[PDB]
């Protein structure tokens, strides 16, 4: 209870008003501060113990951001729109050594969100589900985190069907993008760690912190 | 550890 | 249409009647031959072009097998039951250098399938969904693969709720184990590749083939 | 390539 899709949508709206790799990294760092604010706007998130709020954010920040800029790029032809309002095209990503992962973002996420015309309410519920990941290690009470996740997709399921009566399977379709998001989020992390190791590519404070241990 | 993250969540 | 849960269940039943790493690998190789037979029993799978049947199997074999032995181990305390009828306990996996990934299997998959008492029909539909992965690269007609996937979870959704009226969110719960399956399947692949590289650990012909390129 | 896989699918 007390997990309405109206609150989630508001959250999504309340936050988002020369090297391409360095640009994408600065946008990520900038979006991390906003991500925290976003999470606080998701009902019940703040009522959880601070220790679990840290685990959930550190555990899902990457997928939370990939999902956001992906939906934001729905109007971009072959590229993505960065928080800094700057663009990154397929060719530019390819010329930076990250062509493969960039394309997976376009094919598995961006293009798909556009084809099904995923709305901001659906995106928010998806992100809230990711946020409330009960598999996160360290959680003091993985039970409550699981309870929250269930309420999110429950309100989402109701939102769907009602908003899209012609599409009985729209709900399941949404959830089925999560496996791709997990995989793509994991590949993004491997890249980042390598970048940090090498030394090149400027990495801001907040983004650097997420790459810390554990 | 996790300096930044804690400060932002607390405020 | 023509994607009944009765056919899927049958498929699940029609197939499954000293180094722990070497034992798990031999069980995997043995299960790969059966996996192919299993897939042929899933309606429409065989009607797809041979080229896509290869892509879908090579793309999801790992998650298909992880999901099978996980559900088979539902009765095991802290370990798993191998196709060879042999057991592998948590401590034994730890003493082999794969404690972490093994535990993730127990916590994110096995223990969860048991808590919700996932039945064989649910497992089969889940595996069929994984099998019909439209994100697989190379697919000649990713559209039809997507159509098949939709019919699977559609019949699953109907199976659920009806079989479990008290659990409105059981369906979504099932689909939400797929992200963990993806992640755990990916980690399993990294291990295997390393094993192959090193040279130790006997790897049978079929399992060796899956580790080929692309 | 993919010898085994093709043979099993075809039969
Ligand atoms: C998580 C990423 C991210 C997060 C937020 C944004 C944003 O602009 O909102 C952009 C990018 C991100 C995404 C990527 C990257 C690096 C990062 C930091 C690299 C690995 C540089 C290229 C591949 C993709 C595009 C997936
Ligand atoms: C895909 C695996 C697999 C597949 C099928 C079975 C089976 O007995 O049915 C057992 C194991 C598998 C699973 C694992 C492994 C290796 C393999 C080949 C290693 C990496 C050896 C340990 C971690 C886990 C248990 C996830």
């Amino acid at each position: 209870e007390d997990m309405p899709v109206e609150r989630i949508l508001e959250a999504e709206l309340a936050v988002e008003p020369n090297d391409p790799v360095t640009n994408i990294c600065q946008a990520a760092d900038k979006q991390l501060f906003t991500l925290v604010e976003w999470a606080k706007r998701i009902p019940h998130f703040s009522e959880l113990p601070l220790d679990d709020q840290v685990i959930l954010l550190r555990a899902g920040w990457n997928e939370l951001l990939i999902a956001s800029f992906s939906h934001r790029s729905i109007a971009v032809k072959d590229g993505i729109l960065l928080a800094t309002g700057l663009h990154v095209h397929r060719n530019s990503a390819h010329s930076a050594g990250v062509g493969a992962i960039f394309d997976r973002v376009l094919t598995e996420l961006v293009s798909k969100m556009r084809d099904m015309q995923m709305d901001k309410t659906e995106l928010g519920c998806l992100r809230a589900i990711v946020l409330f990941n009960p598999d996160s290690k360290g959680l003091s009470n993985p039970a409550e985190v699981e309870a929250l996740r269930e309420k999110v997709y429950a309100s989402l399921e109701a939102y769907c069907k009602h908003k899209y009566p012609e599409q009985p399977g729209r709900f399941a379709k949404l959830l089925l993008r999560l496996p791709a998001l997990r995989s793509i989020g994991l590949k993004c992390l491997e890249h980042l760690f390598f970048f940090k190791l090498i030394g090149d590519t400027p990495i801001d404070t907040f983004l650097m912190e997420m790459l810390e241990a554990p | 550890k996790h300096k930044i993250l804690h400060r932002l969540l607390q405020d």
